[PDB]
């Protein structure tokens, strides 16, 4: 069993726009299904539901004449009309099945993220971070990748390609003025590096963008 | 749209701690749903109709409740039991869910590793300083961290991001950016990060100076 969404990603507020949700595993033909919202950093928030038929879709009341609930059973596909966005519609959009007809949402796909705004698309500097110009008497040595300036989010930090795993922290975006900045720390022992490559990897879809920063030590 | 109210909103709780969380409605509910969420998966169905535990959720799980007050109780607590809960009503429409609690688990206090790292050549070359700092790896999340330049405290363009409870550790860490023009950076001598945690009455300091 599972559920994919799709048609997401950046739009302006005023704007419209058309989710879809995929399912396959099961008869969708025979279940109520059902989308899901939750804003970043919030709670889940109740779209609608809609029948096997069409013939019964239930909504929030606010929204229920922006947003457009409807399937295609030939198709396996469900979808949400989304019709003037604005910037509380801002969310990750979860598709569901509402298990039999009673009661319960217990299959749920990951959701399609959604970011209304004017702001327009932009890619991240990347810097790397050595530690202080010095040589410490230390067993192991933090490196620091800074990734500033982006919108909208996701970005993606992977260390040497997603082969160094343990010993990294990725924290969290934080916004500023229109755009993103976040950070990522790994530690490693002092033999390791500077004597071998670590690189930051950090790759922005949004712009297309994907750039490696390697952290080679100061210098003058 | 009967509105649910969940409590606490926020809890840590010792591995073994029993652990309830209470859902209320605006309005009598004939039913309770209950969903647990992990950082990055979607919702996860925990409980059906009130007291009924969903397919693989382990048996110190439990519900109950009736009319405007229901609850979920861990007998037991642990580590993989640390996330997000929320409720569900489907007795009337709009089907609407609690604000959600957030549960984390107890561990041993830890003293933060803190690490400073000056600008970068190449952002400088831009007319831009970032000086960054990493609290690394302490418990509990409660933690200061100041800036000061040459030595004196410094308030403007501080820029902080907790990261979740590892799932290694159970331990936090947070990072501290302080951002200058670098015009503004070229003028001062010493840089400083400084951390007070409860695990020290001492505060743990970095610092560096330029050239």
């Amino acid at each position: 069993v599972k559920l994919l969404e799709s048609g997401g990603g950046l739009v302006q507020p005023g704007g419209s726009l058309k989710l879809s949700c995929a399912a396959s595993g099961f008869d969708f033909s025979r279940y109520w299904m059902s989308w899901v919202r939750q804003a970043p950093g919030k709670g889940l928030e109740w779209i609608g539901q809609i029948n096997p038929h069409s013939s019964t879709i239930n909504y929030t009341p606010s929204l229920r004449d922006k947003f457009i609930i409807s399937r295609d059973n030939a198709k396996n596909t469900l979808y949400l009309q989304m019709t003037k966005v604005r910037s509380e519609d801002t969310a990750l959009y979860y598709c569901a099945r509402l298990l039999r007809y009673f009661y319960a949402l217990d299959y749920w796909g990951q959701g399609a993220s959604v970011t209304v705004s004017s702001a327009k698309t932009t890619p991240p500097s990347v810097y790397p971070l050595a530690p202080g110009r010095a040589a410490a008497a230390a067993s192991m040595v933090t490196l620091g990748c800074l990734v500033k300036g982006y919108f909208p989010e996701p970005v993606t930090v992977t260390w040497n390609s997603g082969s160094l795993a343990a010993g990294v922290h990725t924290f969290p975006a934080v916004l500023q003025a229109a755009l993103y900045t976040l950070s990522s720390s790994v530690t490693v022992p002092s033999s390791s590096w500077p004597s071998e490559t670590v690189t930051c990897n950090v790759a922005h879809p949004a712009s297309s963008t994907k750039v490696d920063k390697k952290i080679v030590p100061r210098a003058a | 749209q009967i509105v649910l109210t969940q409590s606490p909103a926020i809890m840590s709780a010792s591995p073994g701690e029993k652990v309830t969380i209470t859902c209320s409605a605006s309005s009598s509910v004939s039913y309770m749903h209950w969903f647990q969420q992990k950082p990055g998966t979607s919702p996860k169905l925990w409980i059906y109709s009130t007291s009924n535990l969903a397919s693989g959720v382990p048996a110190r799980f439990s519900g109950s409740g009736s009319g405007t007050s229901y609850s979920l109780t861990i007998s037991r607590m642990e580590a993989e039991d640390a996330a997000t809960y929320y409720c569900q009503q489907r007795s009337s429409y709009p089907f609407t869910f609690g604000g959600g609690t957030k549960l984390e688990i107890k561990r041993a206090d830890a003293a933060p590793t803190v690490s400073i790292f000056p600008p970068s050549s190449e952002q400088l070359t831009s007319g831009g300083a970032s000086v960054v700092c990493f609290l690394n790896n302490f418990y509990p999340k409660d933690i200061n961290v100041k800036w000061k330049i040459d030595g004196s405290e410094r308030q403007n363009g501080v820029l902080n991001s907790w990261t979740d409870q590892d799932s290694k550790d159970s331990t936090y860490s947070m990072s501290s950016t302080l951002t200058l023009t670098k015009d503004e950076y070229e003028r001062h001598n010493s840089y400083t990060c400084e951390a007070t945690h409860k695990t020290s009455t001492s505060p743990i300091v970095k610092s560096f100076n330029r050239n």
